[PDB]
Formats: structure tokens, sequence, C-alpha cells
């Protein structure tokens, strides 16, 4: 919505591959330099969880998002 | 006094006449001739309307013609000077060398009329699609094309809708030679307006050599192949041999009886005036050629003994020529077949007494003459800056109005279409960004005084391709621009078996009898334009030929804005209708008040005026740049106001509730704050 | 009755009195009202005018600072002002129409100078809305 | 003596001070026509009468003090 100027309450998560394909379409010139990011779960899922690396960086990530976070 | 009741006493009589007119009807008609009579005669144009919407029509009609003519320009360091249009206005525009006083010009001038004819232009769309409709059209444009309509002569036919084609597939023919002349005419410029002009870009719209870019002819000073050539001039030799007023009219009759084609009628030589008389008199000093009927000819001018006023002395013999020549169809065919072939034939005894072969046999050029390549270059340049520089002027003008009457631009982008089409047909971009609040095509004086525009396109077509057909006859060897057709008797046939039709027969039916096609056509104006052509790709070897459409002489000082409301609010967050961008634009007006207080020292009532928005997007996108109170020309530099909207960010944030995140200015980063507290 | 009185005006019985009190708002952390604040505040009035006649009267009438007529201005900051048709200036907007044009848009008047309906006080026009609860 | 002044329903007629506006002011018994009438002038001249009347007190008044 920054490289086509669209509003922003028309793109979203149940119509993101209807609209990418009407900007090729329209301009297939000012497309190709934006870039899309690949990422779908089971890939965020699957990450570094290697020794001290639980409570430390992925516990204490997520305290850090709930309310009334230095008693958690 | 006494020509209005004289003038009413024929209106009157006429109106009288059509409406004993529908008691015929017309399809019970055969012979050709009487039906052209009747459908001419039958024709109701207004008093289709009611009443009081044909008196509201005229009250437009007469406010936008004295706004045009009665509008006063005020210099911004003299309130006390108001410039009029016509003298001072025109002749800023004609004349001046200055970057900032052709840019306050035109400026100001827009601007002001712009506004005014506005809504009355806006008016004057939809009164006049109801007349249009009421006779059987479907818009306003399609009654103008009327002109060109044929109807049933065997093969010779001619849509109003065909016309559109025609106008764009003889265009798109033009494009190659007209993108080498815009090529060299900005590569000229930028040596007399350095700083100023993209070499890959667009023209500015002030530096063009007139109001509005119709003629470029007031370029070539700047744009002169070569400069110590003179072009060649005779008028000296005029007033050496002591030519009277007399001559030139008289070696005007020469020519046409040299081709074959009759005297003038000696009435024409007592009744006419040829000068401004030897009383101080008032009158009307404007060449004309009159045509009062029962073969009674006068022309009109007050002539000087200059080869200017011997050349319009051909055109306007010219048009007496063909005048005399259809005197014997009835009265409502004693016009020319279209619109455009009236004046068309009057420029062709133009070119042809212009020749300095025609000049050297007429007694006015030394025998021992010698005409250089170096001299037909500067005369062949001196004709493209008025002919080819005014064909995409008049085909994207027309097309904006056709567009505007059928609906295809609804009146929300009047101001948005019109410019998309100058950067794009034309190759011109404006020095400021216009909203919908301004109406530039209505300060043209086509536009605003109810004329068309498409009769200028199609002479300039016809022209050459007369031209072209004489010279043929008259067995010419050389190139098309060094033809005369003096002398000869077998070219005058050709032309005078066009010249006696009238309206009597279809106008395709008319071309064949000089040209041998049915249909105008390009290839004729390109023949004459080859020795230019051919010079001008060898001038254009280092240089871009083509233009952008994104550069703009403001487009690097602007500051883009970019504004998510959904994301600071979400559901709660107010609409941005156009009284936001009124706020906005008087929150940067502020700040820039701010700036200049604390650090300069300095007090300058900026106001919501002086900042000028483009390109607003439904994102909420749009750019913006800053001008001083009253100096248009006067930009403020893009890194000032860096520092000005740096002062006030948080008060600029806190009038519309974003922060910082959802009010982002492009290229202006927040900075600051080091975190701590723990001692 | 002979003689006059020196506080009678033409204008003076459809003016709002506005009063200004920075230093409870903010402190010592207030910004100096210098006349860059009144055209902030002209400017401001102008702005909910505009947006009463487009969503009420549902018209577009073109509003300016130069159409918020200033008398009167004091050090504790207090003054009077009057709105104007754009360029009739015999043409008053009574007071009625200018109480529900502030009404309308006064949460966002007060937001463009950091003020908090006890700070900016437009004098006859009071807060009125509010109930509270939420214990079902 | 010369101040042009707009009526705002034709910006194609301005009036200047001796004919015309005074004549208003001198005849007229609508109110908010002299209103206008009034407010206009003033205004505009002024404006322009301001700066330059008040660098015309400094001069005036250097000229008076050399003469003691
Ligand atoms: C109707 O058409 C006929 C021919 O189609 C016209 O007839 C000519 O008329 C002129 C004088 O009126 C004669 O000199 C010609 O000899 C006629 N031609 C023929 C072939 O006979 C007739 O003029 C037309 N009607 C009108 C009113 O013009
Ligand atoms: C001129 O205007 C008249 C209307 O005043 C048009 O006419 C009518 O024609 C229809 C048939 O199509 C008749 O039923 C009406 O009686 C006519 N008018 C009336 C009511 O008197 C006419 O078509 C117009 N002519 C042109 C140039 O198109
Ligand atoms: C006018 O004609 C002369 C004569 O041919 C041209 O001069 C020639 O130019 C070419 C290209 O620059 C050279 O290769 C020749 O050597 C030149 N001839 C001589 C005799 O020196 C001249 O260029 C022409 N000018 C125009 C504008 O067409
Ligand atoms: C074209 O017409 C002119 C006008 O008649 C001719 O000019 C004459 O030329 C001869 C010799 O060149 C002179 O003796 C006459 O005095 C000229 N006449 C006039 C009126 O000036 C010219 O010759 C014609 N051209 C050709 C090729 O025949
Ligand atoms: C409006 O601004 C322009 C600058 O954008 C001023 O033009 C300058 O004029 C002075 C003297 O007149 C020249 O020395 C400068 O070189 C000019 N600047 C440029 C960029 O050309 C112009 O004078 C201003 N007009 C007014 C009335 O202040
Ligand atoms: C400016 O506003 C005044 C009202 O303040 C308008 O005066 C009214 O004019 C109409 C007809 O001209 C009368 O019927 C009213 O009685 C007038 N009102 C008052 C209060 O006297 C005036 O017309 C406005 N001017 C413009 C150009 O709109
Ligand atoms: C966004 O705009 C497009 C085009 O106007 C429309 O088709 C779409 O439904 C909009 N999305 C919404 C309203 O969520
Ligand atoms: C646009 O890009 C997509 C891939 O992202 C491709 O499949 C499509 O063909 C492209 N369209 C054009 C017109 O090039
Ligand atoms: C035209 O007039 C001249 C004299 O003015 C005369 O000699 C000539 O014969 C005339 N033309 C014709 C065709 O009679
Ligand atoms: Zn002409």
């Amino acid at each position: 919505i920054n490289g086509f100027d669209l509003p922003e309450g028309n793109v979203t998560q149940e119509n993101f591959v209807d609209m990418q394909q009407r900007c090729n379409a329209s301009d297939p010139a000012a497309y190709a330099q934006l870039v899309f990011q690949t990422c779908d779960i089971n890939a965020f899922l699957s990450e570094a969880v290697e020794g001290t690396g639980l409570a430390f960086i992925v516990f204490t990530e997520a305290i850090t998002k709930m309310p009334l976070s230095p008693l958690w | 006094q006494n020509m209005n009741n004289a003038g009413d006493k024929w209106s009157a009589f006429l109106k009288e006449q059509s409406t004993l007119a529908q008691m015929y009807p017309l399809q019970e008609i055969q012979n050709l001739t009487v039906k052209l009579q009747l459908q001419a005669l039958q024709q109701n144009g207004s008093s289709v309307l009611s009443e009081d919407k044909s008196k509201r029509l005229n009250t437009i009609l007469n406010t936008m013609s004295t706004i045009y003519s009665t509008g006063k320009v005020c210099n911004p360091d003299n309130p006390q000077e108001c410039l009029l249009l016509e003298p001072g206005l025109n002749e800023i525009m004609a004349n001046s060398l200055d970057y900032n006083e052709r840019l306050w010009a035109w400026e100001s001038w827009r601007s002001e009329v712009g506004k005014q004819l506005r809504p009355l232009y806006e008016e004057y769309v939809v009164l006049k699609n109801e007349m249009a409709r009421a006779n059987h059209y479907e818009d306003y444009g399609d009654y103008w094309r009327g002109d060109y309509e044929v109807n049933g002569v065997d093969g010779y036919d001619y849509s109003r809708g065909q016309l559109i084609e025609d106008v764009e597939h003889t265009f798109e023919e033009i494009k190659p030679l007209y993108e080498h002349l815009h090529a060299y005419v900005r590569a000229k410029l930028m040596n007399a307006y350095p700083s100023y002009i993209s070499p890959i870009g667009c023209l500015p719209a002030h530096l063009l050599g007139d109001m509005w870019g119709r003629f470029w002819t007031n370029l070539y000073s700047l744009t002169v192949p070569f400069g110590q050539k003179p072009n060649i001039d005779v008028t000296d030799a005029m007033v050496d041999q002591a030519w009277d007023a007399q001559r030139i009219f008289k070696e005007a009759e020469k020519f046409f009886v040299s081709v074959g084609l009759p005297n003038m009628t000696q009435g024409f030589w007592e009744n006419s005036m040829l000068t401004d008389p030897g009383n101080v008199q008032k009158a009307v000093c404007h060449p004309t050629a009159w045509d009062l009927g029962k073969g009674d000819f006068r022309i009109l001018m007050c002539t000087k003994v200059t080869m200017d006023d011997f050349l319009t002395a051909h055109h306007e013999m010219g048009h007496i020529q063909y005048d005399m020549a259809y005197a014997a169809q009835p009265f409502l065919l004693r016009n020319g077949a279209n619109e455009g072939f009236h004046e068309a034939v009057g420029e062709i005894m133009s070119l042809s007494a212009a020749t300095p072969k025609h000049l050297k046999s007429i007694g006015l050029l030394s025998p021992d003459f010698q005409e250089d390549n170096e001299t037909e270059i500067n005369f062949l340049l001196k004709q493209a800056l008025t002919i080819v520089g005014t064909l995409p002027f008049t085909y994207m003008l027309e097309k904006w109005r056709w567009m505007v009457f059928k609906g295809e631009i609804p009146k929300d982008q009047w101001m948005k279409k019109w410019w998309e089409m100058k950067r794009e047909i034309v190759g011109v971009v404006e020095p400021v960004p216009h909203d919908e609040t301004y109406c530039d095509p209505a300060s043209l004086f086509h536009v605003s005084n109810d004329y068309s525009f498409i009769r200028y396109y199609t002479r300039t077509l016809y022209q050459f391709q007369f031209q072209e057909a004489l010279c043929q006859a008259a067995k010419h060897e050389g190139p098309l621009h060094k033809c005369d057709i003096s002398n000869s008797t077998e070219a005058g046939q050709k032309l005078f078996n066009m010249l006696r039709l009238g309206k009597s027969e279809p106008w395709t039916l008319a071309l064949e009898n000089v040209v041998g096609a049915k249909n105008m056509n390009v290839r004729p104006l390109l023949n004459y334009f080859e020795p230019l052509f051919t010079w001008l790709k060898d001038q254009n070897k280092n240089s871009f030929v083509g233009w952008s459409t994104d550069w703009s002489p403001y487009a690097d000082q602007s500051i883009k804005v970019r504004i998510s409301l959904k994301s600071a609010l979400g559901d709660k967050a107010y609409e941005w209708n156009d009284n936001e961008m009124y706020l906005f634009r008087s929150s940067v007006a502020y700040a820039m008040r701010q700036y200049f207080l604390k650090v300069k020292n300095q007090m300058i009532l900026f106001g919501e005026e002086d900042v000028r928005v483009a390109n607003l997007k439904p994102r909420i996108s749009f750019n913006f740049f800053v001008t001083a109170p009253k100096n248009v020309s006067d930009i403020i530099p893009r890194t000032e106001v860096e520092k000005a909207i740096r002062m006030s960010r948080s008060r600029i944030n806190d009038a519309f509730r974003l922060n910082d995140n959802s009010l982002e200015f492009l290229g202006i980063q927040p900075t600051l704050g080091p975190p701590n507290q723990p001692p």
C-alpha cells in the first residue's frame, strides 16, 4: 500500500494473494523493485531453541508483551 | 443604432422563415440540392430550450465574454497599476526573457480569470448539452462535428464519429516530426534559461512565447539556426521604388490573372477603403473581406508599405476570388464546403507569393541574388514554429472538450485530466499545481466565447494538400517549399473546379476535384518539411528525443507526507475531507511563521494559500512546497522547511491526534531520546 | 438620554469571550502566547465553522482566518471574537450558530493547544455530558 | 488619489474615492452598502499608508529637532 498508494482498509490477510496480481497487471515496471517476504507457520514453529535459549530468549521475549510484565 | 435595428430585421426575418420550414417534411425529398437548402434552414439550434433557460444561457455567454475582455492584473509591488490582457499582459508573454516576470503573468491571469470562468463554464456545459439533445445529438461535441457530416451521395459519405478517428490517425504521423522539433527547441531554451529546464523533460508552460503556448512563433530569436544570415525581407525595396497603396493590390490582381482567374469587379476600386482615410477617422482597422451581396465585393484594411501587408493582400484577395466563384449558387449554399476550406484557400495564395522565385520576377530582388541552403533552413524553421507547433495544441484542446461534453471526464477531474494530457500529448508541464478551483481552458478566447476549435487542425492539413496538388499541375521540379503557381493555366483550372461548388456538393467530393482523394491526408504536410526534418535529425544526435511525464519544475523542493489514520485510531478515526486539508495547510503556515521569528528574527505572514499541495491519493499522500506570501516565484528551499517542521512536529501531531508513525514526512526522521534513570 | 456610553458596540452582542489559562494546564513548560498563536486560533475556529455547515446545513462555505474578528486582547489572555461571512462584511453569523459549531469541534480545538476545557473557556458554553458507571 | 475599491459581487468594477465612493457615503440609506464602502476603502488605503506613515514620523521628528 506504500508502493501503489492504496487506503489501509482494503488490503488485509483475506485478499493479499488477490490484489498482488492486480498490481503487476497495472504497473509491471513499478512492481519489479518491490520486495515480498516469504513467511508461513512451521518455519516460525521450528527454530533455534538451543541450550540456554528457551528460558532466556523465548520466555523473556513473551513476558514483555503481557500486562503487569515485572510480575510475570 | 443604424446597424442594430437593420441587423435585427435580418434576424427576426430568418426565424419566421425557419418556423415555416417545418411545414415540409425532410425525408420526402429526392433532389440533393433542395434537400441541402432545407436542412440548413430547418435547423432549430436554440429555442428548443425553455424560455427561462434560454435567457439564462445568454446571460452566461455575456458574463464569460466580459470577464475575458475586462480583466485587471495587479503587480504585487504596486496595487495601483492593473494590466489588462491585450495591452500589457500579451506584451510580457511575447517579449520578456525574465523567468520570474513570465511566471508571474502566467499564474496571476490564470488563477483569477480561471476561478471566475469556472462556475459559469460549469453551468454552460449543462445548458449546451440540453440544447444538443433536443436536436437529436448525443452531446454538444457531436453538434459541433455536424459540419463534416455527409449523408447519402453514393460513395462520398462521412460520419460525425469518423472525424474522431481521422484526426487521431493523422496525428500519429506528425509525432515523429514534432518530437524532433520539441527536442531542438528544448536544447536551445536551456541556453536562454539555465538552471530551469531539464534535458529529458517537458517544457515549462510559461516559456513558450505567448500566454497559452498556442503558437511558438515568438521563440524564433532564441532558436534561429544561423543568426548571421538575414531572413529575406523586401520592405526597403518597396519604399525605394515609391510604391503607393494601390501598387500592392494591382500586383496582387496580376498574380490571379496570371493563373487564369477573373479580374476585380471594377466596383472593387471605388467602394473599398484600402487605407485608413485622410480624415482622422474612427474606423476599426482590421484586414477582412466582405461579401455584402448582389455581386458587391469590398476589402477593408489599413495597408502600410511592408512585405507583411504585401502578403496579407494576397491572402485577403484569395477570400474574394473564392467568393466571386460560387456566386451563381442559391443563397443558402454560398459558403465554403466546410468550415476549414475558406481560410485554406487564402493561405496558399500567401505561400506562393512569399517565395524568392516570385519576388525576383515581380521586380523586388536583385537579379543577382543567391539563395543558399542556410537561408532555407532559417525560413523553414520559422514556418514550423507556427504550423507544426500549433498542431498538438489544437488536437489536445478539442479532445479535452469532446470528452467533457459526452461525460468521460466528470467535473471533479477537469483540471486533473487537462494537465495529464498536456504532459503526454503536447509535452508541456505546469509550473504551479492547479486544483479543481481553476479553469485553465476557459482562459483562452475560443473556449469562453463559444467557438469551435477543430477548424484550425483541418485547415492546416488541407492547405498543403491543395499546394502539393497544384504544383504537380504547374510542373514543379524542386522541393515543395520553393513552388510558385504563376503563369500557369492548368493549375488554375484545377483550382477553379472546386471554387465554384460552394456547399452544393459534399466536401469529400470537392477534395477529389483538386487532390484526387476523398479524405484529408498528412503526407503532403510532411513533404513540405523534409528539408527541415533531415537537418533536425542531425542536430539531435547527442540529444534525447522525447520527454518524461514525471519531471516538474517544483518537484525537487517538495516534501511527501503520508498519513495512516486507521493505524493510529482505528475504529474511531475521522474521515479526511478537504476541511482537514485546510487545517493541514494552516498548521504548516504556522510552523513557518514560528521558524522565521525565533531563528531568522523576521516576521513573515505565511498563509494557507502559500502551501501548494499536489498529487492527492486515497492512501492519503500528497506533496507540498512553501512559497513566499505574494511572490509566486520564490520557493522556500527544502532544507529550511525541514528545519521548520522539526521545530513544530509535536504541535502538528497534536492537532490531528497522530504520533510520528502515522504522520510521516518522508526524508525527516525522529532522532533524540536517550533512555535511563537508574542512578 | 444626554450623553453616551463607551462600552456599547454594534458587534458586541454576537461576540464570544474566550479565556485561556496556560500556566494552569502546563505550568513550568508552557509556551508563550505571541501573535502566531492567535493565527492558529483563528484558523481552528474557521475550520470548525466549515465542518458545521457541511455536516448540519449541507453547504460548503470557505471560511478563512480573516473572517474571525478579534477584539480586546488582554494579558490574562482574553478576547472577544465574532464570525463573518467570507466576503460579505455586513453578514455576521449569529451567536447561537457559532456555539453549536464550537460544541461540535471543541475536542479538536483543545488538542491543537494542549488545553482541557478548564484552561480554554468559551464563556456561555458549558460541558454537559458524561454519565458514569460500569459495575453490572 | 488612485485607490480602487472592488464590489465583491463583480470584481470588474472598481470605484475610486472621489467619483463613486464619496457619493455612496453622502446619499445612501442602505446600512449594508454604507458599511461596505467604509470598511473596504479604510482597510486597503489603511494598510498602505501604514508603513509609509510610520517612516514619515521618524523623518519629520529629525527635521524638527534639528531646527530646535
Ligand atoms: C434538381 O436536380 C436537377 C438535376 O438533378 C437540376 O436540373 C438542372 O437544372 C438546371 C437549371 O435549374 C438546368 O440548367 C440543368 O440542365 C438541369 N440538369 C438536368 C440534368 O436536367 C435542378 O436544378 C434541381 N432542382 C433545383 C431546384 O435546383
Ligand atoms: C424543431 O422543434 C420542434 C418542436 O417545437 C420539433 O418538433 C416536433 O416534431 C414532432 C415529430 O417528430 C412533432 O410531433 C411535434 O409536434 C413537433 N413540435 C411541436 C410539438 O410543435 C422539431 O423536430 C425541431 N426541428 C428540428 C430542427 O429538429
Ligand atoms: C550547405 O551546402 C554545403 C555544400 O555542400 C554543405 O557543406 C558540406 O557539409 C558537409 C557536412 O558537414 C561536409 O562533409 C562537406 O565537406 C561540406 N561541403 C564543402 C564544400 O565544404 C553544408 O553543410 C550545407 N548546409 C546545410 C545547413 O545543409
Ligand atoms: C511570368 O509572368 C510575368 C508577367 O507577365 C512575365 O514577366 C515578363 O517577362 C518578360 C521577360 O522576362 C519581360 O520582358 C516583361 O516585361 C515581363 N512582364 C511584366 C508585366 O513584368 C514572365 O516572363 C513570366 N514567366 C515566364 C516563364 O513566362
Ligand atoms: C521574487 O523572488 C525572486 C527569487 O525567486 C526574486 O528574484 C531575485 O531578484 C533579485 C533582484 O531583483 C536578483 O538579484 C536575484 O538574482 C533574483 N533571484 C533569482 C532566483 O532569480 C524577485 O525579486 C522576488 N520578487 C519580489 C517582488 O520580491
Ligand atoms: C450581505 O449580508 C446582508 C445581511 O447581513 C444581506 O442583506 C440582505 O439582503 C437581502 C436582499 O438583498 C434582504 O432581503 C435582506 O433583508 C438583507 N438583510 C439584512 C439584515 O438587511 C446582503 O444581501 C449580503 N450581501 C451579499 C452580496 O450577499
Ligand atoms: C478497497 O477498494 C477496492 C476498490 O475500490 C474495493 O473493491 C474493495 O472492496 C475495498 N476494500 C474494502 C472496502 O474493504
Ligand atoms: C507479475 O508477477 C507475477 C509474479 O509475481 C507473474 O506471475 C506475472 O506474470 C507478472 N505479470 C506481468 C504482466 O509481468
Ligand atoms: C483584366 O484587366 C486588364 C486591365 O486592367 C485587361 O488588360 C485584361 O484583359 C483583363 N482580363 C480579361 C480576362 O479581360
Ligand atoms: Zn483570412
